[PDB]
């Protein structure tokens, strides 16, 4: 029918929408839980730096 | 500095005749891992002056307290295994660093957590040179994708599929084409009377 | 070109020798007696030796220098301050993008004000104008060449 | 003796994760070699991300476990001669980091000492302690303040309703064409 052929598509872009931006929020705020320092072992440092840049990459991509 | 760092003196084990049980132990003395606290130092010195006050090892070591290296583990002729401990009682001893002799050389026991977070660095700075490589390189437009610029194209020849149906007449690129099977087709052609 | 995916080969493929390691020795390491672990060895291992090779050994934490409580800071300072010039980087170029953006659409609002045809190519992904409005015989298109 | 039972369970999660990034990088390489040219951004970008779920899983792994790896050390046992892999068992000794790594991580005490050069008597970490407490707080609140915010009509569902009597209406008049009848 032609009304649940734009109203699916409306979901599929509203998906995209809600997915894209909680990417964005949810990069950034697990960032603050890799933000920690102290009582952490030197190795465990490491990944976490790593992780970082990926979700600032992850956070930018889901602005593309 | 006192970890994986190899040492041997291949002329005194030459020079020994082979290790055997009490003489390997005497390697470990040659060695820089050796410790001057340790229960056979003082022993050492008991065989300097007391001599005959000596009951092979264990029964001299377990009796006297301190630092010790007792030999719980053997490969004859290559390997042999030798335990750091600091005993406490006629029962208690707190097991310690593991030392052996490894084919004339001397390696300390690597603890596990150590290098498997060593790998765990190695690679973790592998992805973080993978990340750092790449970066500030698909230069990105909404309208054409990730592009990658280049000095040159070929080299090898979302759900956007809406478009007109017959087209034709129309323009469409076709950006290039069969350009490359001219040269190509030269080449596989050139191999031809090859063939 | 394609050096990038050609020295990432490397990257990816020593890395993952590091870890085949740790995954070889650990899969020795828990085979001391269950088989689960045997079976994932190469067998250029297992052509060696029998495993469980390794044992336990209880001695100290042992233990950590200062200075590397320092370098628990020193990297991740220096993490941050990417971040913050990576976030930064990125609105620049963005802006840029933006700035492309704005000529473009504009220009095909100045079209469809004097009312043309208007519609979405293959994967160009630009949209073309349907030329040929008041027609004669054949269909027309052309896409708008962005010509910076 | 017991917590030799925890090193093997724990590590028989560790070995699943290994298991696990390993088989992921057999499947990137495996991407990478199906391209002949630069392989597409999307795919790759995913790749770091499964990547990222990896390590962060691994790192998740280590737990209390990791100060019972700390107890543990490696040595090979009775059963292992060292005949011919005694070369290849020094490798799996060497504990060594990448020479390279080190080689940074000179380059970074080599400007924390500058920074202590540049400023003698002035450690901060204890601050940093407190600052990590700031951390602590400020993702709190930037945890409940999102939630103030408004996120995401049924008319729209009548309006099939609407197309639904127009088509009953549809079959009226067409059985008015039909018969006359109203």
């Amino acid at each position: 029918s032609f009304q649940r052929q734009l109203v699916q598509r409306t979901n599929t872009l509203n998906s995209s929408i809600d997915n894209a931006t909680l990417t964005i929020l949810s990069r950034f705020q697990d960032i603050l839980d890799i933000a920690i320092n102290e009582g952490k072992d030197k190795y465990t440092v490491a990944p976490e730096v790593y992780q970082i840049e990926c979700h600032t990459v992850s956070m930018v991509r889901a602005v593309e | 500095d006192l970890t994986s760092i190899q040492w041997r003196m291949p002329e005194w084990v030459q020079s020994m005749g082979g290790l055997r049980t009490e003489n390997v132990l005497e390697y470990f003395s040659q060695s820089p891992f050796y410790s001057h606290k340790s229960n056979n130092e003082m022993l050492k010195m008991q065989s300097q002056f007391n001599a005959l006050d000596l009951g092979d090892l264990n029964s001299q070591l377990k009796r006297l307290t301190g630092i010790q290296f007792v030999i719980i583990h053997e490969r004859p002729p290559f390997l042999w295994v030798i335990q750091k401990q600091n005993r406490l009682n006629e029962n208690e001893v707190k097991p310690l660093t593991v030392y052996f002799v490894c084919n004339e050389n001397i390696y300390m026991a690597p603890n596990a957590y150590t290098l498997l977070a060593t790998r765990m660095l190695n690679a973790t700075y592998c992805f973080q040179k993978a990340l750092t490589k790449i970066e500030k390189f698909p230069q990105y437009n909404p309208q054409e994708g990730y592009t990658y610029p280049k000095l040159s194209n070929d080299n090898l020849e979302e759900n956007k599929n809406q478009s007109i149906e017959n087209a034709d007449y129309s323009f469409s690129p076709e950006d290039f084409s069969v350009v490359r099977a001219f040269m190509q087709s030269l080449h596989s052609s050139k191999e031809a009377p090859d063939v | 070109s394609q050096a990038y995916k050609k020295e990432l080969i490397e990257q990816i493929m020593i890395a993952q020798t590091e870890c085949s390691l740790a995954l070889d020795m650990t899969s020795l390491l828990l085979s001391k007696f269950k088989e689960n672990s045997i079976e994932t060895i190469s067998p250029f291992l297992k052509s060696t030796v029998p495993p469980s090779s390794l044992q336990f050994s209880r001695s100290q934490p042992p233990e950590s220098k200062e200075s590397d409580a320092t370098l628990a800071k020193c990297w991740k300072e220096k993490s941050l301050t990417s971040s913050c010039k990576f976030l930064f980087e990125a609105k620049e170029r963005l802006t840029s993008v933006v700035e492309t953006e704005h000529e473009y659409y504009t220009e095909l609002v100045k079209v469809k004000e004097a009312s043309w045809p208007l519609f979405n190519s293959q994967g160009s992904n630009h949209l073309s104008v349907q030329y040929s409005c008041l027609g004669g015989i054949s269909l027309g298109l052309g896409l708008i060449r962005m010509k910076p | 003796d017991i917590s030799t039972e925890k090193t093997v369970e724990s590590l028989e999660a560790i070995r699943h994760r290994i298991a696990q990034i390993v088989q992921s990088l057999t499947h990137f390489l495996a991407i990478l070699h199906q391209s002949e040219s630069l392989s597409p951004w999307p795919t790759i970008h995913k790749n770091f991300n499964i990547l990222l779920s990896q390590i962060h899983s691994l790192s998740n792994n280590l737990a209390a476990h990791s100060h019972t790896l700390q107890t543990t050390s490696i040595y090979p046992s009775l059963e292992f001669p060292v005949k011919e892999q005694e070369p290849l068992l020094t490798t799996l000794l060497r504990t060594k980091a990448l020479p390279e790594v080190e080689e940074w991580e000179a380059n970074t005490l080599q400007e924390y000492e500058a920074s202590i050069s540049s400023q003698p008597k002035k450690k901060e970490a204890n601050d940093a302690y407190q600052k990590d407490q700031l951390w602590d707080q400020a993702r709190i609140i930037f945890m409940e303040e999102r939630e103030n915010y408004s996120w995401f009509r049924q008319l729209e569902i009548d309006r099939a309703t609407e197309e639904q009597n127009a088509n009953q209406m549809l079959t009226d008049i067409l059985s008015f064409m039909k018969s006359g009848k109203r």
